[PDB]
RNA sequence: UUGACAUUGUGAAGAGUUUC
RNA sequence: GUUCUUUGUAAAGUGCCUUCGAAGAGUCGAGUUGUUUGGGAAUGCAGCUCUAAGUGGGUGGUAAAUUCCAUCUAAAGCUAA
RNA sequence: UUGACCUCAAAUCAGGUAGGAGUACCCGCUGAACUUAAGCAUAUCAAUAAGCGGAGGAAAAGAAACCAACCGGGAUUGCCUUAGUAACGGCGAGUGAAGCGGCAAAAGCUCAAAUUUGAAAUCUGGUACCUUCGGUGCCCGAGUUGUAAUUUGGAGAGGG
């Protein structure tokens, strides 16, 4: 197919070519509002290799994140408390745009189930992604198996609880040592190796 | 249990076995470990050198296991042997046949020179001995065979 | 596509109002190297009821 | 690989019958597939450079070679993709200069 | 505090740990739950025994090196060599593998025994419905066991090399410690002319 | 508040191959 | 355990020769900032800046350069006890 | 003039769905201090309590961009032990894991990237009928800016 010709054209993503799209959309998408339905994808491809199927149940919403860091909310830098958490300007929230753009359109549309997002186009003030849903209720999902998995209820709104790429990624969980904190659940594992266990017959 | 205890028969003398004075105040001294330099030295100093300090290297991921050496002395080596064959051996004494003993399968990984052994040749599976060991083998007429 | 690359296609037709136009702006270089005869168009509407379909692209 | 049977040394280890197993084909991962050489190749031409590669290869036809390594070591953070990103701006100066 | 000549203690206990405490009480309900569950699964079970086939094994780094141990699954490879499939051997009560290459002969040998032994040693019903019926077993960790080899004999003769052994290892060590130098220092006069 | 980086395009004129 | 159709000219699996054999990018990676970690010239996460390759890439718990080795194959995903 | 297409709208349109509750356990986010240090600001309490979002009957995680360096093992989770250890730290108070091994329980797998090209073979809906958690026909519609069949890297496809 042609998706891999696309593919390698969009890696190089400082061509003159793409300079002029990226404005021509970024300003589209800006003038839009922050949270619009989208006709189909930018990236049909990329849609594709994370599940997509052009068919009655699936959609695109592109959506805009405000892109900076997370000043505390906090009047004035009243923190109250000692030095240590008396930082506001220059602190970063551990989940990323992307997840917060999900949840944010979950939110507007909540009889829908998440699949993913991707990367569009940013600037300097923004951040845009193209987001990609599914209505379970459509007999089309439910009928055909290869999806139906996410009618049940357990996947409700899994980019709330951290489940998506960028959830699995940002929760910490990834095979090896380097992720032995978080890998099976941060709280989860301090839970543990902070629990005491005490048998009958004492060990 | 409860009723050996000193309380039950402090019952009626008022402090309670820690004085009227110097009485039993919460923390004096401060917490745990507070004071090993200041107002607890003499007692870090006098049982318990050393305990202020840095010294040495670091060994970042220490695995244990590589250093599994688990160790052996001629002063035993022979408990190896099933009982019941040992003195059979040990009557034989025979270069023509020899034990042969692995040391390893039974959860051994270095062989020491303690101890004196009889002269009967034997056979040994071993890895990491000791020139002594080894020396005191090749004396009784037994050999050595390192193994991985 | 896979036509062109087997060089199958004797002749090669295009619609310019494409969006993502990233699907199709290749495709005249490609019909280059493989020496296809190719064109641009107008009118992927038109090519959809030349395939009994709405729309065409190619 | 050919063990000695000692528990120490260069090849400490059990001597052992060394097989081979069959080959899994995940090792092959940098695969090159025709397809996608032709894809890649074409792509370059239809995309252009980006300015840096533009600024490396006048930096190539400057400043020597070492500079322009220095120089995609700051863009990329390493020096083995710069080496190879600096042989792939020689073989395109290469062809533009002979075609 | 500190006091009287003692060793010193870390205890920690000064994170609200009396919250997070797990006894077992239900240390003899959860056996009782253990037992039931198993026995009933093998009720169920078309007698299928409870487990499937699992492999032998050469037991990771040198404190167990030597050990022999049950690992996960058997290496198509082996398998072939059986002389099936790994679909078809895992609707048989085997387990199949496609990590832990092959590369050691006995190895290869053993479980390759192992897989015929079982299929020569188990009896399969029809796809239809009639058969003998049954009779359950619940092994397949036992009637399979899994020995270490022999790995030597009880007694041999004495082959004195007269050399030794204790300055092998010195010898290999200094190598280990000294290929480096050498190496370079040979490579060194070597390009030296010219 | 100040400098750099990005948003950030197309070019010209002029000052110490550059880069003000 | 019975009892009917008959899928069917259709599905699977199996051998040896041959051509091959697609493999996820604003991602990986790097720098910096903040936080967190047992993780120590930087464990993970996030913001910003830079931004890749296909005999390649990640890691191999001391940073950098050089040469070997070994092990996996990310950036999409489901899954009971 | 007529007819399409793309985009965006409206409708008490036909049919559907989300809200809130609860919240012992679960996934996240945000996030302190008293306290301890015999003071105290780092550090600790604590990656906790409080605050916010979202689930289930279990969740979550999970079939390796792994552990390793052995003769190598082989999804995940939990118990024992590793270990109060390696390591961290005003190297002060203190904190502090992971591999290996034993046991429990066990299960594997799907998408993308490929020309159906001698034939969209795919799917929602409506409507008549029927053996109705559904099915046949017909029609409308979606769809090639790609639904079906194949293959998922343990491989695998093409041909012979």
């Amino acid at each position: 197919g042609a998706y891999k010709y696309l593919e390698e054209l969009q890696r190089k993503k400082q061509s003159d070519v793409l300079r002029f799209l990226q404005r021509v959309r970024v300003w589209e998408y800006r003038q839009k509002n922050v949270i619009h339905r989208a006709a189909r994808p930018t990236r049909p491809d990329k849609a594709r290799r994370l599940g997509y199927k052009a068919k009655q149940g699936f959609v695109i919403y592109r959506v805009r994140v405000r892109r900076g860091n997370r000043k505390r909310p906090v009047p004035k830098g009243a923190t109250y408390g000692k030095p240590t958490n008396q930082g506001v300007n220059e602190l970063k929230y551990q989940r990323s745009l992307r997840a917060t753009a999900e949840e944010r359109v979950g939110r507007r549309a909540a009889n829908l189930r998440v699949l993913n997002s991707y990367w569009v186009n940013q600037d300097s003030t923004y951040k845009y992604f193209e987001v990609i849903l599914v209505d379970p209720q459509h007999k089309a999902i439910r009928r055909d198996a290869r999806y139906n998995w996410i009618c049940d209820p357990v996947h409700k709104h899994r980019e709330a609880r951290g489940l998506t790429a960028t959830g699995k990624k940002s929760r910490g969980i990834n095979k090896g040592h380097k992720f032995n904190n978080t890998k099976a659940g941060r709280r989860k594992t301090w839970k543990r190796q902070n629990t005491l266990s005490l048998w009958r017959y004492r060990k | 249990p409860s009723r050996f205890t000193k309380t039950r028969k402090h019952r009626g003398h008022v402090s309670a076995g820690k004085g009227r004075i110097g009485k039993h105040r919460k923390h004096p001294g401060g917490r745990g470990m507070a004071g090993g330099q200041h107002h607890h030295r003499i007692n870090m100093d006098k049982y318990h050198p050393g305990y202020f300090g840095k010294v040495g290297m670091r060994y970042f991921h220490k695995q244990q296991a590589h250093f599994w050496k688990p160790v052996l002395n001629l002063d035993k080596l022979w408990t190896l042997i099933p009982e019941d064959k040992r003195d059979q051996y040990l009557k034989s004494a025979s270069k023509e046949t020899a034990p042969v003993i692995d040391t390893l399968a039974a959860g051994y990984g270095k062989i020491l020179g303690k101890g004196r052994i009889p002269n009967v040749p034997v056979i040994v599976k071993a890895r990491f001995v000791s020139k002594l060991a080894e020396e005191k083998i090749r004396a009784a007429g037994g050999v050595v065979e390192l193994i991985a | 596509v896979a036509l062109i690359e087997n060089k199958k296609a004797k002749l090669v037709l295009i619609a310019n109002d494409v969006d993502p136009i990233e699907l199709v702006v290749f495709l005249p270089a490609l019909c280059k190297k493989m020496g296809v005869p190719y064109a641009i168009v107008k009118g992927k509407a038109r090519l959809g009821t030349l395939v009994n379909q709405k729309t065409s692209a190619v | 690989t050919v063990k000695t049977g000692i528990a120490i040394g260069l090849n400490k280890g059990k001597k052992v019958t060394s097989m081979t197993p069959a080959p899994k084909i995940s090792y092959k991962k940098g695969a090159a597939s025709n397809r996608t050489k032709f894809v890649r190749s074409l792509v370059r031409e239809i995309a252009g450079l980006s300015p840096y590669e533009r600024r490396l290869i006048d930096l190539i036809r400057n400043s020597g070679e070492k500079r322009a390594r220095k120089v995609a070591k700051k863009r990329l953070g390493s020096f083995t993709r710069a080496k190879a990103k600096v042989e792939e701006m020689n073989n395109i100066i290469a062809a533009s200069r002979r075609h | 505090a500190i006091s009287k000549n003692l060793p010193i203690l870390k205890n920690h206990f000064r994170k609200h740990w009396q919250e997070r405490v797990k006894v077992h009480f239900d240390q003899a309900g959860k056996k009782v739950s253990r037992r039931n569950a198993r026995a009933t699964r093998a009720a169920k079970i078309a007698p299928r025994p409870l487990d499937l086939l699992r492999p032998v094994v050469r037991a990771p780094t040198v404190k167990y090196n030597r050990k022999v141990r049950a690992g996960r699954g058997f290496t198509l490879a082996e398998v072939k060599a059986a002389g099936l499939t790994a679909a078809y051997a895992r609707t048989i009560g085997i387990a199949v593998d496609h990590r832990r290459q092959n590369r050691n002969q006995e190895i290869f040998d053993a479980n390759v025994q192992r897989l015929k032994e079982y299929q020569s040693k188990i009896i399969v019903f029809p796809r239809n419905g009639k058969a003998p019926e049954a009779e359950q077993v619940l092994s397949a960790a036992a009637t399979f066991p899994i020995a270490q080899p022999a790995t030597d004999v009880e007694a041999r003769a004495v082959q004195d090399n007269g050399e030794s052994a204790f300055r092998t290892l010195r010898l290999a060590r200094s190598e280990k410690k000294f290929r480096g130098i050498r190496e370079k220092r040979a490579r060194e006069k070597a390009e030296a002319e010219a």
